């Protein structure tokens, strides 16, 4: 490292090569406005609203891009960068719609905390914008160019972090405006409902379906019994569109809230996932012990299998029957709790909540029906269920605790940390050790490769005889280099390989509400919801293990036989098709 | 202004309470208004919505605000600057205005608009769509035509023509033209032998 | 008192007689939106939007002001009441000016609130606003009538509580405008400046006019040395503009503020406040050895003084003639601290801040001119240094700590307790009683009158052959009944009578940033500041005797000779006339 020296405001500072003036100046208690930067991805200036003054210099200067050099004395409270940065924000403030009494995010949108700090007072400069079209077609995801101010950081975070790059700049003048190859539909193209592509967006030109008029339809109508359901991972973002501080555990008081709503049943992610994860170990031991096809990997989200699917379909054999816990639950309470309850499957919608956005997806998909019935007829996310309960806008902040009901309701932590990046293979490794060694380990030692964050290899010992290797790759970078060299084969020796869509799990999803790039800056946010998931998960006071509840085996017994029975496999495993490439 | 029309189709009508509501319409103070064919039955809708604009009170935002905003629908069709849809556009109104009032006006305000639209639908869309007023009265949307058989052509409407959209020779029936006068009606009663007719 | 029985939701509770279905159901955890009420003033409900249906009536009804009664059953989640209050939303917006990016309201004005609570998303309307007039002739408020919504909350408060009454509402339909009486000026009628009238208006209707471009171009100007006077309760509630927890003081970070602003020089208001409170002491000695004219009154708030010159005269002889204590100071550092350090005085600028709104108008006073030049320069508010700091944008919560200099930044809390309620004559009374009879009080109670609250009668003995009484009024009523009185006689026997202009004394300036009216609901706010004032009283570990500053007593050694000086009798003490009345 190498020692440079300058002089902030007339305040001496050594710093390490590469600081730029912005992150020194926050360092050193000094804010400066961006829209153009975002940590390690875009750093290109061209939003223009970092400008600093520095001496000697025969123009202004951008403080993101612009790197130190040795004695250099700046200033930023100058007159002239005043006066520019107002020219510049009243230019800049001339295209996007001035509507923002029907903006999505409103409030939470930076470019109206700019407006009001820097002073803006009157519009001298109407004119006429680019040309409008609203591509209103695609089933998760919808774009609005009246309101992009073309920062560039969509196509940036698609590009290189997710390495998915179906997104670019046409045109010139007015006629450069972001689109995808050809101007057709995201639904028709590779796009693979990452929900980066929304969750970065500064100005809110992307946007989700707002499908809260069939909710409404369906709990207006009486004869209709409704029930909802709660992911694992939703409790710890609730207060952040609350303005709570930071892990606040929700969970009883949402419960009370979704009562006070007047819906009909209330049930979890929980113990599916926990079905699920029994079920995954025994093909674990049905390919192992009859030399089945290495390796196997699950298919805990939508978004990379369909990737995949519209990718790579010479990789299919080596893919999971099992479906997501979502559809298994939905599955299992259309069919057996409506034997029990005699009350006719037509008459009963589910509606679950999930923040990963290509749910929304796989919903639209035929094949996973039961019987020619849709298994989850409807599903919202975290920021549709925090735009319905500010419909409702109950005083969320005086509600008591409540508990969910019986059987499906209840809880081991051993999925309350399948929320978390990798506790899917932990409890698998917990409940096949279990079995076949009655081992009881509740963590496991990770040595990630070097130079690349995001992928993590490990070896457990299941049995003295048998060892497996594990791998987990979250982020799509990291789904693309490992795909790459299992395509060479050269990883054949490991068994499990965890892909997973998002980075940094679930608890980075999209569903979750916007956090500004401020906040980002100072605590990964992730962190947070991970010392709030391992408190939930620590304090979890009557079982730590999965097969070990009665209700899964009660139910096995019952109604389900044993893991892959025949029946099991037509209700519980499916085939997967490739799907058609237009990129 | 507080009840609505009653069409041809109900002249067995016993009027008394539980009828007339139930053909849409009250009493109130039991003033009778008859029409015919010689007026048209759109703008007069607006002459009841007249009443109603520059006599509320002023307090409850639907009463000020909903008033004069669903008056520009209707002269937009008055003078031909409509387009399809806009009469679904005023039943949007039709259910909200009613049940958000607090005085009186209010919730007997857009009832006359909703008596006439369940029977006397066609005859917005030959306003709408054919732009032509059956009973000749929308003055923007109504235009003059002379007979050749009745006019004399001696011009004396030639003279009383501000806009000199009429022209011609003499001791003939003139030219008219349509998009150039202003629609005044000047011109018609200054024919002392009634060649002009409204199309 | 009678008990009503009502079930809302299905839930029954027992009320008092009289109490309405809002704070009911507020009790019970449930809210009701609203935009015209408040509390114990304005009860009519026009604004329409907190419509909810009531089993057995014919038509809708508003929640905020129908009575309850027994056996009403009340339900809150039907579509029919939910279109209601989306079909007012838009007819309210297609009126209220729609560009929201450059309000000075800005970031919580209750229309954006509500429009995103309601989650309406269509405008398909066209339509005509009403006139557009800027009223830009006044002192201190500027009225723009494109936004204004006909709340009446503004003429309600300027009705019963300010008991001044100088607004109405005129015309037919659009041409119902709140206005003044024939069609004139603030600045042309008796308008006190008091600001109730602009911290209640919901939407930011009234605002005040920027002086800021003048104190930029007087720190740009090299030529001019900045001098920035402090209040003692500018942070009261300063906090609260960051989301700060309630009543945190942050003087040491507030100072630290101050001076990375590149401000030259920092005072406060407490040497002033101590030398004015010493001669009110000393012109009540002479006036009782020499048997002046009473009952007296203080000098110290402008708006009730502007009040009772304008209004009713006949008390002029009972006025002091004295200035207010930021115009002590800014005399004294206008002359003294500039023969101290041989600095013209038309060559420094003086800049102070005041949570009340009359300065401004006394600034622009010709008779409170000393030495040929003005005494105080610029008057600015809470709000303003609010997105001044937020302007220049050093990110607070991480400032260090910091103090005031040498001389004039030395505290006790005789100056502390100086906004809060009687403070002033609190301490007048300490003074003069440990200068004729060393008498040791620390807190002094008061009667309140029945039948009217916000009157305060308190009768201590100064000596045993001399008996001093106290009354302290606070708000405009008030204020018109106790000088009904006057004229009436009432208090002939009395002493004092302290004129607090806006209500809660002068805690609770209308500079002070804007508050919700949830804010208010929740927690009576003058209680919260009251407890952060009187802890940092409390907190005061120095000096609760203003006489005993040796810094005060050696400026009267040097300086200023003798309490009331003919020197004193030139500079110190002025002289107003006849203002006048356009009523
Ligand atoms: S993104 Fe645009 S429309 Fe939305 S709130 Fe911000 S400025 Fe308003
Ligand atoms: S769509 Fe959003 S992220 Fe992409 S360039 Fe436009 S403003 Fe930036
Ligand atoms: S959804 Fe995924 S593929 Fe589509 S634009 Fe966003 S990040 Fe790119
Ligand atoms: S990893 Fe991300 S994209 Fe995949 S299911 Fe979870 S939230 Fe959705
Ligand atoms: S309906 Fe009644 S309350 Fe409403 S504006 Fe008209 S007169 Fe006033
Ligand atoms: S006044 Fe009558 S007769 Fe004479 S030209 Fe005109 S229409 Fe013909
Ligand atoms: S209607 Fe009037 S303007 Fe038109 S031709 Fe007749 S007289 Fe002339
Ligand atoms: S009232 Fe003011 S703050 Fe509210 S939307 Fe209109 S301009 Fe913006
Ligand atoms: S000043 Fe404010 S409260 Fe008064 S009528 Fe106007 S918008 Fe309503
Ligand atoms: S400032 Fe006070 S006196 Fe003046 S109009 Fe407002 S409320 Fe009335
Ligand atoms: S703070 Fe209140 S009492 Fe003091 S001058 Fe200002 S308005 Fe008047
Ligand atoms: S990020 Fe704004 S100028 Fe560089
Ligand atoms: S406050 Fe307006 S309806 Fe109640
Ligand atoms: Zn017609």
């Amino acid at each position: 490292m190498k020692e440079i020296t300058f002089k902030i405001n007339g305040q001496e500072m050594i710093v390490p090569e590469g600081t730029t003036i912005l992150e020194a100046a926050r360092m050193n208690n000094i804010d400066i406005p961006t829209l153009c930067y975002l940590k390690d991805i875009n750093e290109i200036g061209a939003c223009r609203m970092c400008l600093v003054e520095i001496a000697g210099a025969r123009a202004l200067q951008a403080a993101c891009v612009y790197p130190v050099a040795n004695g250099i004395e700046v200033l930023t409270n100058s007159p002239k960068v005043r006066e520019a940065r107002r020219v510049n924000l009243e230019l800049i403030l001339s295209n996007h719609n001035r509507e923002c009494t029907t903006c999505i995010r409103s409030e939470n949108c930076e470019l109206q905390t700019l407006a009001t700090d820097l002073g803006v007072s009157d519009i001298p400069f109407e004119g006429e914008k680019s040309g409008k079209l609203i591509d209103d077609l695609s089933t998760s995801v919808v774009r609005d160019e009246s309101k992009c101010i073309l920062c560039k950081r969509c196509v940036s975070v698609c590009r290189d972090v997710q390495s998915v790059a179906v997104l670019g700049t046409v045109g010139r003048g007015f006629t450069s405006q972001v689109q995808p190859v050809f101007n057709k539909s995201l639904a028709d193209v590779g796009c693979i409902n990452c929900g980066q592509c929304i969750i970065n967006c500064p100005v809110g030109a992307l946007k989700e379906k707002s499908d809260i008029q069939r909710v409404w339809d369906a709990i207006a109508d009486p004869s209709k019994t409704v029930i909802v359901q709660t992911a694992p991972a939703v409790r710890a973002a609730l207060g952040e569109e609350f303005g709570y501080p930071m892990g606040t555990s929700v969970t009883g008081k949402m419960a009370a809230a979704l009562r006070r709503l007047g819906f009909d049943k209330v049930f979890d992610t929980d113990f599916g996932a926990d079905v699920c994860i029994m079920e995954e170990g025994t093909e674990l031991i049905g390919r192992v012990t009859n030399g089945g096809v290495l390796p196997m990997i699950t298919s805990c989200s939508p978004g990379w299998i369909k990737f995949i699917e519209t990718y790579y379909p010479e990789a299919i054999p080596h893919l999971s029957s099992c479906k997501s816990p979502q559809n298994i639950t939905g599955a299992l309470l259309k069919n057996h709790y409506a034997q029990t309850n005699n009350i006719d499957p037509k008459d009963m919608v589910v509606v679950s909540i999930m923040p990963c956005t290509a749910k929304k997806y796989e919903v639209q998909r035929e094949e996973l029906c039961t019987d020619g019935n849709a298994d989850v007829d409807i599903s919202i996310t975290t920021r549709e269920l925090a735009r319905m309960i500010k419909e409702a806008r109950i005083l969320f902040n005086k509600l008591p605790d409540e508990d969910f009901d019986d059987y499906y309701g209840e809880s081991t932590g051993a999925a309350v940390i399948f929320g978390a990046t990798g506790g899917v293979m932990e409890a698998a490794v917990r409940t096949v050790a279990d079995v076949l060694n009655k081992k009881d380990i509740q963590e496991i030692d990770y040595q990630i490769v070097r130079g690349v964050d995001g992928i993590k290899k490990a070896s457990v010992e299941v049995t003295p005889d048998l060892t497996v290797n594990l791998v987990v790759a979250h982020g799509g970078a990291n789904i693309r280099e490992v795909m790459e060299q299992l395509k060479a084969g050269e990883l054949a020796d490991t068994h499990f390989i965890e892909l997973m869509a998002c980075p940094g799990g679930c608890v980075n999803g999209g569903g979750q509400p916007i956090v500004s790039a401020k906040d980002k800056m100072d605590i990964d946010i992730r962190t947070e919801r991970a010392k709030a998931l391992y408190d939930e998960d620590a304090n979890v006071l009557t079982y730590r293990k999965s097969h070990q509840n009665p209700s899964v085996i009660r139910l096995y017994e019952e109604y389900l036989e044993e893991p892959n029975s025949p029946k099991a496999h037509h209700i519980l495993h499916t085939k997967y098709s490739a799907k058609p490439k237009l990129v | 202004p507080s009840g609505g029309c009653l069409p041809e189709s109900l002249l067995d009508t016993e009027i008394d309470y539980d009828n007339l509501i139930a053909a849409g319409s009250m009493m109130g103070s039991g003033g009778l208004i008859v029409m015919d064919e010689d007026n048209c039955m759109v703008d007069v809708a607006r002459f009841f919505l007249d009443f109603t604009q520059d006599e509320s009170c002023g307090k409850c935002p639907p009463c000020r605000i909903g008033t004069k905003r669903m008056l520009e629908i209707l002269e937009r069709i008055c003078d031909g600057k409509g387009v399809e849809g806009d009469i679904e556009r005023l039943e949007e109104l039709a259910v909200g205005i009613k049940s958000s009032a607090l005085c009186g006006l209010g919730q007997t305000a857009p009832n006359p608009v909703l008596s006439t639209i369940r029977f006397f639908r066609d005859e917005y869309e030959a306003h709408i769509r054919d732009k032509k007023c059956p009973a000749g009265v929308c003055k923007h949307l109504l235009d003059f035509k002379i007979n050749a058989d009745t006019c004399k052509g001696c011009g004396i409407c030639a003279k009383k023509c501000p806009a000199d959209a009429i022209s011609g020779e003499k001791k003939k029936p003139y030219n008219i033209d349509t998009s150039k006068c202003i629609k005044c009606g000047a011109c018609i009663e200054a024919c002392p032998f009634g060649s002009i007719s409204k199309a």
